[PDB]
């Protein structure tokens, strides 16, 4: 019982791990991101995107 | 009586093997922990770059 | 709704349909709810203390300066005399969507970090209009910075039904790992 | 049909609904929520027009699960009281509230319907004869005489055998009754459902391999179901009954279970629906709604309506209100009290707080009036000396006090009978008693007779002659 | 290896950037003790889950005019006025497999013994319909209990609702973990749901239930009394979809609510917080029609549906020895007979302490074997009337042989049904001693020793003859040939026992 | 959310308000269920005066109120 | 920078706090009104956030009293719960609701303070080691033993004796205890505390001087003292008892005397904060209410709260919805009677009702078991023939009928002991007499060795030998 029961807990902390350094990836990104002429970029895109919001409209 | 204290005892055995089993996978754990934050930073290397669509 | 607010708006922008007054009573409340925004008015107007006759003095007066409709300055003379006055800046506010529900006119809020182009604007008003099935379309300007970069526009009958993708990417993308 | 309404608020079985301004239903119109099933398919709900509450607001109870619905969906006004399907195409069949068939056959012929709704017959139809059937069981065709073209109700709480006691009464009257039965269940355990669809299967009573040959219909408010199914399926048997009283003129059996889970689901939904509470948690329209069903459940010069209902009641009190209002409306009651039910004595039947109607010199002649008078003289001097006897001991009593003690205990005893149905209960198997036996078998026991046999030989006993050599069966088992 | 597997999750991302939907998303007015109104939200649908900003379930239940009723499932601590609430598409699932069974878990189906997650495939409504009328078959099998009075005279068949009233300390919740632990080579799957109990009590259930070795066939849904309104009340729907969820799958069940009247209670707080009405004792008007919709989901389902089958075993609580209550007026009305459990029984000795006289079972013999039919089938019927004649041969001050012979074979059948605590009573063993006591052997020896010359005669056609036990299992008949062998065995044991 | 207040009743009360007149002579039904009905007007009518509606249905005006006729 | 707004209104304990837009506090958030006096400014006045009712307001109870809060008045948002100081500090010292020191002393110090919403422990933070625990009351040691880390509840009356059965519970276990007391009192007599105080002084447990050593620590919102304080100072002196029980991992003892008071107080706030009443007047939350208590006290691996919870059976009615509520968390009730203590029999429990948990053989002991049964049997049996007897009298029984009446006798007498703080009641010593006493003079009752002997002599005795010695002294008295 306690073989499973840390098996499963083990599997929980690299999940718990996992977690944590893919908050680091985020932090990192929002500081990559925080380039303005980047987000006008992203405002061309979210452009595509309204294109693909009527093509959902259509559907 | 003697299934009695021979019971007493091998219970009592039985929670105290419980309890060192549960010390050694503690240990384990924390040690594979520690040995996946190795492996984890380099996760953190190769992780950021395709964060980003 | 049934909020009694709502009621007596129904009431008020039903006559204004069938007269045909209706743009002229929308103006008409559009002042109104000025009025009643600064406190002293709606102070004045709404304890009971003070004498109706008086009240409906007053009320006469601002009639004449400011200038109202026939039916709508009887509907206020009708809630000053009906005692339903602790409610007219909620009755001014439920005669806009009433109105909107009216003639059909969902008025949409779009949310971005920066603002769009009224090429956009269009374009996001015919969606909501061919997901909807109104009559028309007025949209609402807003920016939202908490929003990282995207939009997220709102329609529907309160603004209830949403679509949204800057932030809601974001964590929909962390619940996947977070699994 | 035309007018779309737009559903507003639900709170649980409870729908307002708002109407354009001109096209509003009117009482009791059914309404069919447009609604959307987990699947994504739609889910037809039906509904009630309860209470037309201005602002083109009505309010309808759901006769199904609102879980699901949602504010704004379509509805339909179909103008009419719920439409269920009447006739011989009913007959052999498991229907629902909206008479939906769930027999898992065919769908209904649907060339007939009657609305549910209705009014009562006018004062001249009622028809008046009065004379009594036999339903084969001791106590009732003693004390209690059942009246062919009335009403029959019996009292009990839960765990008594009112249940029970109807299957009896249809094993015993139903087949050999040349008619037609409907049986109506509301608010009915599926259990209990599945055991009387069974059981009536291998009866033949229903002649599955042919149908339309039956002679039962059945219906079923069970317990699952909301609020608005509990309060409209009797008056959905009663339509069927109804159809057949009128339409085809031959007697009928309505068999109503129960008729308190009806004021039940009426309590439950009164409450929201605005009205303000009555006395211990019932609706203010209790005693016009028991009425309505009541009213209409009655015999005419057409057709004639012998109706068994069972009455729980809640707490074993007969003080309530509901039961309060069954009595009046129903002919011979008959009350099944817990005490007789822990003693073994079974059926429950208190002889004493039943009374019949048809109980009379003139309706059931002398000799079974009179010894259905002496019975009952014997149970209430037993039950007045009962303390005196516990507190001063049995000794200090008189010749003629001790001997009806005796003679009372035994009637107690031999009032009981093995039931055919309830043979998975007692382990013995059931006895048809004629009514001549019962009177019998009586003045032998009060003429005294009998007055040294053993008290337990007059236990689960159908005849006399049975509890003889009852009695003597025993007697060689005690010297052996 | 650790990366690798965030590879995939990359390779997940990378398809998992967006997705447009329309969510309904309205913001929030009132919040208070767990009930929080909605402002907006006009098309969520009757009873959907919502989910709040701090990221706290909820279900929509009052679809007012104006606002909208959601209760909150948790806490309602960090949840912030105006924030935004967010419809979920959702109507109340739970994800339900096979790994449940040894879990103690939450009523969100979240496990609370630190395990970790459970893998589950599919999801099944927590409000779910019933079997029709049709969809299902009388019930035939017996559900073994291990106690006499409960196996043989009111006995409780696979698929029938039978409910253990009683008042306080008296045995309810022994009788139902005695019923789930008689369990062990009986092939069914047990499901123990507590509703507002300690959560050491539930504790020490679990752990009786690991040492005795029950817990491998045992899902234990329990909540405590620090639980949320709606949680107390949504626990026994969810045990109910995992015990469905088997016996749809051609499984037997057993599923014991333990108690339904703190369920009921927490349904009266969350309705007295949305502003409903209350009924009687300051019930909602439907409590009735809330135990019901969860009772009758327990059914025997039909040959065409796999024979699967699910017993319940409700326990409530009669608040000072009183039936008259509403709660306990409503459950003995839903369910398929009860068993009263009384303290004066408990006080003077018989444990359990089964109020016969009061004890009823709707199924009757059906839920018994052929042999313990034939050797009980007048049992409770005669046992009544025992107990009258005893209650009343005391006003009589001289009795003659027969009665006197009648009251000393009852006294004897008193002593029959004593049951100690977690001794279960196979059914060979059953038949055995209600065939002994019946009989008239017991007569002769003594109150004192009736007991233990039942344990003495038990060991002694063990040890001796097996084929008692071998006809009694594969023949299931009381047949002449295991009577003579019995009947022997009375004889032989009864000399022993008058030598001893 | 309250009663005589119908969305319709204002409507001609904001058509024909100029003074409070009588209305007597006719009466709307403003929410009728279950045996009862509210009706807005008669201002003239007695407390238990026989009133009669649309369909021969008799009624009799118990519960005057502010606005309404119970 | 703190939040602040304006009180709406204030109706009682009520306060109708309006907030800006923005930051409107959470649920509990201790709500601290600047607070007006005849003259100076009483800070004191310390709420919290029980609602948010919408439109930029919320609504909090006042646990001070809230004569002199007029409208427009600030407030400040402390941001967190209310917290209240904990540790080794709070050793041998009186408090308030509001962790504000009474006994007329120095301050606390803050180093380690507590919020007094702290959620319950896990299901994983358990422990089940059933074990007994002797008091040497005789009924309690013998017809319902005590558990180790788990609740009792002396549930009775008014002026049955629940204060005094504590008192000696008190007496007898807290002064030889291993670890720390929690004395926390939930609107009782402010007399009862003093005294209660005056005796914790008297024998030296608050150490005069050296009051880091004391090893009880007291917390008192009397019944004088607002419903929105007599509330949760149950709340305040369980963050004690559980802080002393997570962090230092010792075994507690906790006394709540008691939590009816409690419950009342929850149903005078919610009256006036507008819910609907539930049954006959309480509030709709009462079962979360008493859990939110009931199930932070636990004992967990680390450390265990053995807590004696006195409850206040209203009207002498069992069927109430506090004592039926609080019946289902309590491990071991001590039902006290009104009959018994009329008829004179100290301590007045009830030998049927009081009933455990832990009275299982397998826990306790086949000896103890068998006797303790016996003992109910026979109760039982004179229970029941009572109500012939009162009409009749004992002279028309029968012959086992009438030696189980007198052994009932005998049995309902020996079950009563003299304590050693009823001595101003009684002038008899107490009378310590532990398990070992205890089932050997029940086992010599129920065996029949004393049926020679008169009835009085087992009344007010510790002992049987004690008992048999009073016998003789009777028949010494010619
Ligand atoms: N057959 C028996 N033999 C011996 N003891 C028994 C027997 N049946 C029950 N008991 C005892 O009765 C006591 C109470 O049992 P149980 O825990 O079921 O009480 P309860 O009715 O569940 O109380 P609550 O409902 O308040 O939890 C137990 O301590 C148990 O030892
Ligand atoms: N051993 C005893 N001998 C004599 N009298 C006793 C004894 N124990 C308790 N009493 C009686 O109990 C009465 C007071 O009871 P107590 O104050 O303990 O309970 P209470 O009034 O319910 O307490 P509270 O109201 O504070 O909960 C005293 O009058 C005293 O006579
Ligand atoms: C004469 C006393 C009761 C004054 C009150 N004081 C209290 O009741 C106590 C002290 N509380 C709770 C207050 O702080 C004031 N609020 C009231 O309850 C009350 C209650 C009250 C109601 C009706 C008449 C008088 C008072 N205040 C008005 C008080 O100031
Ligand atoms: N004639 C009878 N003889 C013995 N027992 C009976 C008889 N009729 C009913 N019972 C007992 O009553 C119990 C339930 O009766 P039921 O008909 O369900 O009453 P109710 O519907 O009021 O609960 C059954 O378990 C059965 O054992």
């Amino acid at each position: 019982y306690k073989n499973e029961t840390i098996q499963f807990e083990q599997q929980k902390a690299i999940n718990q791990v996992r977690q944590r350094v893919f908050q680091q990836a985020l932090q990192g990104a929002l500081g990559t991101l925080n380039s303005c002429l980047n987000n006008e970029l992203h405002l061309r895109t979210i452009n595509a995107n309204i294109g693909m919001f009527g093509a959902m409209n259509e559907i | 009586l003697e299934v009695e204290a021979k019971l007493a005892e091998g219970r009592k055995k039985i929670e105290v093997e419980l309890q060192e089993a549960l010390g050694s996978l503690e240990q384990q754990k924390e040690d594979t922990i520690k040995s996946l934050d190795s492996q984890i930073s380099a996760l953190s290397d190769d992780i950021v770059k395709k964060v980003l669509p | 709704v049934d909020s009694t607010a709502s009621r007596y708006a129904s009431a008020l922008a039903d006559v204004a349909d069938v007269t045909g007054t209706l743009e002229a009573t929308n103006s008409d409340v559009e002042k109104l709810i000025r009025i009643f925004s600064e406190e002293p008015v709606y102070y004045f107007f709404a304890n009971p203390v003070i004498s109706i006759d008086n009240k409906r003095s007053v009320l006469d007066e601002i009639i004449t300066t400011s200038g109202l409709q026939p039916h709508t300055a009887n509907f206020i003379n009708i809630l000053i005399d009906s005692e339903r006055i602790n409610l007219v800046k909620e009755i001014l506010n439920e005669f806009e969507d009433v109105f909107n529900k009216i003639t059909g006119t969902e008025v949409a809020v779009v949310t971005s970090v920066v603002k769009l182009e009224n090429d956009h604007l269009a374009q996001i008003a015919k969606g909501v209009q061919k997901i909807t099935g109104a009559k028309n379309v007025r949209i609402k300007t807003v920016i939202d910075p908490s929003l990282v970069a995207g939009f997220t526009i709102r329609y529907g009958n309160e603004g209830s039904k949403l679509v949204d993708m800057s932030v809601k990417k974001q964590l929909e993308e962390i619940a996947a790992q977070l699994e | 049909k035309k007018n779309l309404g737009r559903i507003a608020q639900i709170i649980g079985p409870v729908l307002d609904v708002a109407f354009p301004p001109g096209k509003m239903p009117n009482i009791y119109n059914a309404l069919i929520v447009k609604g959307r099933d987990t699947a994504g398919q739609p889910m037809n709900v039906t509904c009630e027009v309860q209470q037309l509450l201005g602002n083109n607001r009505v309010r309808a109870v759901a006769m199904s699960a609102t879980d699901g619905l949602t504010r704004g969906m379509e509805v339909i006004d179909t103008g009419a009281p719920l439409s269920v399907p009447v006739g011989g195409a009913t007959l052999g069949r498991i229907f629902n509230v909206l008479g939906e068939p769930v027999d898992n056959l065919g769908p209904v012929d649907t060339r007939t319907t009657s609305p549910i709704h209705r009014s009562a017959p006018a004062f001249t139809q009622l028809d008046t004869k009065l004379s009594i059937f036999e339903t084969g069981i001791k106590v009732v065709d003693l004390l209690a005489p059942y009246r062919r073209g009335g009403k029959i109700g019996l009292f009990g709480g839960a765990g008594v055998g009112k249940t029970v006691l109807i299957m009896e009464l249809i094993n015993n009257i139903a087949k050999a009754h040349g008619g037609v039965s409907v049986f109506g269940g509301v608010g009915e355990r599926t259990r209990e459902g599945n055991d009387l669809y069974m059981e009536m299967k291998e009866s033949g009573v229903i002649n599955e391999q042919n149908i339309a040959e039956s002679k039962v219909a059945l219906v079923y408010g069970q317990m699952n179901e909301p609020p608005g199914a509990r309060m409209r399926v009797g008056l959905t048997a009663l339509t069927m009954a109804e159809y057949f009283r009128d339409v085809n003129e031959q007697d009928v059996l309505l068999f109503i279970d129960n008729i308190f889970r009806f004021v039940q689901a009426g309590s439950e939904v009164s409450a929201l629906l605005g009205r303000m509470p009555s006395a211990v948690g019932y609706q203010p329209t209790l005693s016009t709604e028991m009425g309505s069903l009541q009213e209409r459940i009655t015999s005419t010069k057409e057709g004639s309506i012998t109706s068994i209902q069972a009455v729980y009641v809640p707490a074993d009190d007969l003080t309530d209100p509901a039961p309060a209002t069954t009595f009046a409306h129903l002919d011979a009651t008959t009350v099944l009290s817990r005490g007789l039910a822990a003693k073994g004595i079974y059926p429950a039947v208190d002889p004493l707080d039943s009374t019949s109607t048809m109980l009379q010199p003139r309706i059931v002649g002398e000799e079974h009036y009179e010894i259905a008078q002496r019975v009952k003289e014997t149970l209430q001097r037993y039950k007045e000396l009962q303390d005196i006897i516990a507190i001063l001991g049995l000794d200090e009593l008189s010749e003629e006090d001790r001997l009806t003690v005796a003679r009372a205990r035994k009637i107690e005893r031999f009032l009981s009978q093995p039931f055919f149905v309830a043979e998975v209960f007692t382990g013995s198997p059931g006895k048809y008693v004629g009514l001549a036996e019962t009177i019998r078998g009586f003045q032998l026991i009060l003429s005294g007779e009998l007055d040294s046999l053993p008290e337990q030989a007059f236990y689960l006993v159908g005849n006399i002659d049975e509890a003889t050599a009852k009695a003597m069966n025993l007697e060689m088992e005690s010297k052996l | 290896r650790a990366d690798e597997i965030s590879k995939i999750i990359r390779e997940r991302i990378e398809g998992y950037n967006r997705e447009v939907k329309v969510v309904n998303t309205g913001t929030v007015l009132q919040v208070g003790d767990g009930i929080a109104r909605i402002h907006g939200l006009d098309e969520v649908m009757a009873g959907e889950l919502v989910e709040f900003e701090e990221g706290t379930i909820g279900i929509a239940l009052n679809l007012e005019s104006n606002n909208v009723g959601v209760v909150l499932m948790g806490d309602g601590l960090m949840i912030q006025e105006g924030s935004s609430v967010k419809a979920t598409g959702r109507i109340a699932q739970i994800p339900v497999s096979e790994a449940y069974l040894g879990r103690v878990i939450n009523a969100l189906a979240k496990p609370i013994d630190g395990r970790g997650e459970i893998t589950a495939s599919e999801s099944r409504l927590i409000e779910s319909p019933a079997p029709g009328i049709m969809s299902r078959r009388s019930v035939y099998e017996p559900l073994q209990t291990g106690l006499i009075a409960i196996d043989a005279m009111i006995p409780v068949g696979r698929g029938q609702r039978e409910l253990i009233i009683g008042d306080r300390q008296t045995g309810k919740t022994a009788v139902a973990t005695d019923t789930i632990l008689n369990q062990q080579g009986q092939n069914v799957i047990c499901v123990y749901v507590a509703i507002g109990q300690k959560a050491s009590s539930v504790a020490q259930v679990v752990t009786n239930f690991q040492e005795r070795g029950a817990m491998e066939y045992t899902i234990v849904v329990a909540e405590t009394a620090d639980s949320p309104a709606t949680l107390q009340y949504l626990a026994p729907y969810t045990g109910a979809a995992l015990a469905e969820y088997f016996m749809y799958r051609e499984r037997h069940t057993l599923i014991i609510y333990d108690d339904l009247s703190k369920q009921a209670q927490a349904y009266r707080q969350m309705s007295l917080l949305l502003r409903r009405p209350p009924g009687r004792e300051a019930y909602p008007g439907d409590v009735f029609y809330l135990h019901s919709r969860l009772l009758e989901r327990a059914a025997k389902l039909s040959s065409l549906l796999g024979e699967g089958s699910m017993t319940a075993l409700p326990i409530v609580e009669t608040q000072a020895g009183d039936v008259s209550a509403y709660i306990p007026t409503n459950v003995i009305s839903i369910t398929d007979g009860q068993i009263f459990l009384s303290a004066d029984l408990f006080n003077a000795g018989i444990r359990p302490a089964i109020n016969v006289g009061i004890s009823v079972s709707r199924v009757g013999s059906a839920a018994q074997i052929k042999a313990m039919k034939k050797v009980a089938g007048k049992l409770k019927l005669e046992l009544a009337q025992f107990a009258e004649l005893e209650a009343f041969a005391q006003f009589a001050s001289d009795l003659d042989k027969a009665t006197q012979n009648q009251l000393a074979r009852g006294q004897r059948l008193r002593e029959l049904l004593k049951q100690p605590q977690s001794a279960p009573l196979t059914v060979e063993e059953q038949v055995m001693t209600i065939y002994t006591g019946t009989n008239g052997y017991l007569d002769s020896l003594e109150l004192d020793q009736v007991r233990k010359y039942l344990v003495e005669l038990r060991t002694y056609v063990k040890t001796n003859k097996p084929e008692f036990q071998e006809i009694i299992s594969s023949t299931k008949t009381f047949t002449e040939e295991a009577e003579a062998l019995l009947k022997e065995a009375i004889q032989e044991q009864m000399e022993r026992f008058l030598l001893q | 959310i309250r009663a005589d207040e119908i969305s319709k009743i204002i409507r001609e009360r904001i058509e024909g308000y100029n003074r409070e007149v009588k209305v007597v002579n006719t009466g709307t039904v403003l929410q009728v269920g279950d045996g009862i009905a509210r009706i807005h007007g008669l201002d003239e009518v007695m407390a238990g005066e026989l009133v009669e509606f649309e369909e021969g249905t008799i009624g009799i005006a118990l519960n005057l109120e502010s606005n309404n006729v119970g």
